[PDB]
């Protein structure tokens, strides 16, 4: 009878694909196969790792397009314990757990997939240094980090995406301060590309959220919380801002641009959500926002193009509720809402992959997933065309 | 990790009873008593070595790497690879 | 946990300056003016914040490293060498304002 | 005459290191 | 096992030593030390397990006793015997004596020095000794008084 060997075998961890499979299976295995307009759909809500905790970021998996990425800052509840907290979550089965977990030094602020390999997950923190993780392997400290440098991201970072294909592919993102920053998804401890956005008279400009036209590479455009919206050039014949728009009044929170790609080109369209309820749209040719939104006040958080519909979006309030947005049907009523039951300090919503559903976020960490009508999530060409003679409307 | 997994393995479902065996069979852990745990789970790492020899059988390459058995009274869950036997006590539902 | 008096070494750099140039920053655009000192002192934080901060990460991750080192006191003797130019660059930069 | 390796690496404990730099940074 | 173990430790020194490391050679030889005593423990259990054998695989000893030309002979003698079983001894020493050492002559290159590295003294040594004095010294006992026959030839009718 052993009573070391065993011991000792369960003291040394070589269960990483013991435990990953484990960790696959089981909640599979909860499936309950016994021989004896707007609906909620699944609601998550972890306690342990989202105890009173605000959602930093959301992201979809475009190679997996059943995970998503949650992020969340430093937790007052507990110094102690790890603050940065990012969170993976896959809808394979109903489950409480989520799918994976992890731990950044830094309280995490924004989080994503990578394009360039399908496993891989980045994250930009507090300390404006980004993360890297690999979601194979069974760790909770950080894959690679790039160096804290004057060269490289010292303020917080808000934004990180990828751009390129999966093999011209570069991770792009920008500091509150202002830097961009180029990066690859082999070598994290340098930025291969690397310049302190100016507008003009060599000040910068604090950068909150950043968007690129669909299908584009280069030729970027970000937010300020100064309340401006800046079209800026990554390489181009000359790097820095390209044009000053005259934005909304209030700071601009979430900027996005049109995704959906059918009959017409309307990639060039803006959508601006800043702090005064005021979902601002135009198109990058035009200097001027093109439509309001207004039914309230105080904070909208952000906006996000439907990925299928070409006139249809989703923003959420401050306030708790989400009103979904069609610009064919309506301009000035919200075509369908839903406020999230306890009316909670709603944060953030992400647009899945090929629509149908909706991703939001909370300041609880209570994050629910829904879908959307049958009748509303399809598009056709009348939409399109009917999309196209509205914005000639004004 | 030890605690962390068996925790989140038993509290997924409230599970009556799960021990880690990463050995072959005769495993001194316990989730109610010795005797229960120890014996059953020989039984349990016996049967499955024979349902491998059934797999090999058709084709030798084939190795079970999933095997649950849910009866009238009682639901077992074992995914062995090389040397990782579960066990899981549960009702049938 | 010990009666000795630690000389734990800091950077003489307050972690909330920082907020205190992002607040002057986002004032004056909202069209408040603040005084020229408090622009200046602001400017100066900000350009001067990447190298403070770097300075004190780096100088955590030396001192959490050397404390892992000399938790196994087999390896210190192997590791004084690069402690010692680290104390060496350390001695050179403390004399610097 | 086979050479013996002469003084190893010292360790000179960051305390000793710490004190004498803060005292050398209060003459300063 | 003592070899693969050795030259893995070995391959793990200079695998530091290319690296160009700081302050090596003092940290080898404690290295060295610390093995040494090791290796004496080891030693000292190894052939006190021998002793209380002969009182470990061990060779089996034969010698033979004939008559040539009517005269009692031994084929081998004790003597030989004695020398094989010193021998045996040698060789169970050098399982472990025959290491090579931990370095960045004939000393140097293996270690000979266990036998100052003896933690019980020189008594395992000693008693391993004993016994083999006195396995000899009943055998021939024995021999002396077996052997005695052989003057009835020497003594006519």
């Amino acid at each position: 009878l052993t009573e070391e060997e065993k011991q000792q075998i369960l003291h040394s961890e070589e269960f990483l694909s013991f435990f990953d499979h484990s960790t696959r299976i089981v909640e599979r295995a909860l499936s309950e196969q016994i021989n004896i307009k707007l609906s909620l759909n699944r609601q998550f809500f972890d306690e342990r790792w989202s105890k009173h905790r605000v959602v930093s970021c959301l992201d979809w998996s475009s190679q997996y397009p059943e995970l998503l990425v949650a992020s969340y800052n430093n937790n007052e509840d507990a110094p102690h314990e790890p603050d940065g907290v990012a969170l993976v979550w896959n809808m394979k089965y109903k489950k409480t757990t989520p799918e994976y977990v992890f731990h950044c030094q830094s309280a995490v602020m924004s989080a994503t997939f990578a394009k360039f390999h399908p496993n891989l997950v980045v994250g930009g923190t507090y300390s404006g240094q980004i993360v890297l993780w690999d979601n194979r392997s069974n760790k909770r400290t950080p894959v690679q980090r790039t160096p804290l440098s004057a060269a490289a991201h010292t303020h917080p970072v808000y934004c990180v995406n990828v751009v390129g294909t999966q093999n011209a592919h570069n991770l792009i993102s920008i500091s509150t301060d202002g830097k961009i920053c180029s990066w690859s998804l082999d070598m994290l401890s340098h930025p291969q590309d690397s310049m302190e956005l100016v507008h003009k008279q060599s000040k910068a400009v604090a950068v909150t959220s950043m968007s690129f036209p669909v299908g584009d590479v280069n030729n970027f455009v970000v937010g300020s919380e100064e309340g401006s919206v800046y079209t800026a050039c990554r390489h181009g014949s000359k790097a820095g801002i390209s044009e000053m728009f005259e934005g909304h009044q209030g700071p601009i929170t979430g900027i996005h641009c049109h995704a959906a790609v059918g009959a017409v080109d309307f990639s060039h369209l803006f959508v601006t959500s800043s702090f005064d309820w005021t979902v601002k749209l135009w198109t990058t040719k035009n200097n001027k926002p093109l439509y309001s939104f207004e039914d309230n006040a105080d904070y909208v958080y952000d906006v996000m193009w439907s990925p299928t519909h070409p006139a249809l979006f989703a923003c959420v309030d401050g306030m708790g509720r989400l009103d979904l947005w069609n610009l064919n049907n309506d301009t000035e009523v919200p075509t369908a809402s839903i406020s999230v039951e306890g009316n909670p300090a709603l944060n953030r919503v992400r647009w899945t992959h090929s629509g149908r559903e909706i991703a939001v976020g909370d300041s609880e960490g209570q994050i629910v997933i829904y879908d959307v009508g049958e009748q509303i999530a399809v598009p056709r060409n009348d939409e399109w065309a009917r999309f196209g003679r509205t914005l000639a409307e004004i | 990790e030890v605690e962390e997994t068996l925790k989140r393995l038993q509290s997924q479902k409230g599970v009556q009873g799960i021990i880690v065996v990463n050995t072959e069979g005769i495993p001194i852990k316990s989730t109610m008593d010795n005797p229960t745990t120890t014996q059953y789970a020989s039984l349990m790492h016996s049967f499955i070595l024979k349902a491998r020899s059934t797999v090999r059988d058709i084709d030798p390459q084939n190795d079970l790497t999933f095997l649950r058995i849910r009866s009238k009274k009682n639901e077992i869950m074992v995914a062995p690879d090389k040397d990782y036997f579960l066990i899981v006590i549960q009702n049938p539902t | 946990g010990r009666t000795g008096n630690v000389l734990k070494l800091k950077v003489n750099f307050l972690p909330e300056i920082i907020t205190l140039s992002k607040e002057v920053r986002n004032l004056k655009w909202l069209g408040f003016r603040v005084p020229l000192a408090i622009v200046n002192k602001a400017h100066q934080a900000n350009q001067l914040y990447p190298f403070a901060i770097s300075l004190i990460e780096s100088v955590r991750t030396y001192e959490r490293t050397c404390e892992k080192v000399e938790e196994r006191n087999t390896i210190s003797l192997l590791v004084a060498g690069l402690k010692k130019e680290v104390q060496a660059l350390i001695a050179e930069g403390i004399a610097l304002v | 005459r086979k050479l013996v390796h002469d003084k190893e690496l010292a360790a000179e404990d960051e305390q000793v290191f710490l004190m004498k730099q803060q005292s050398l940074l209060a003459k300063q | 096992t003592f070899s693969e173990i050795l030259n893995r430790v070995q391959k793990a020194v200079d695998d530091l030593n290319l690296h160009s490391y700081s302050n090596l050679p003092i940290w080898v030889n404690k290295l060295d030390m610390e093995i040494e005593r090791i290796l004496g423990v080891r030693l000292q259990a190894g052939l006190r397990a021998w002793t209380q054998v002969l009182l470990p695989k061990i060779k089996n000893v034969v010698h033979e006793l004939r008559i040539t030309n009517q005269v009692i002979y031994l084929n081998p003698p004790i003597e030989e015997c004695r020398y094989k079983l010193y021998q045996e001894m040698f060789a169970w020493k050098m399982v472990v004596l025959s290491l090579p050492r931990i370095q960045s002559t004939e000393e140097e290159k293996f270690y000979r020095n266990a036998l100052t590295r003896m933690p019980d003294g020189p008594v395992a040594l000693e008693e391993s000794y004993s016994a083999v004095m006195g396995i000899v010294s009943e055998v021939e006992q024995y021999v002396k008084v077996w052997l005695q026959y052989q003057c009835l030839w020497d003594m006519q009718a």
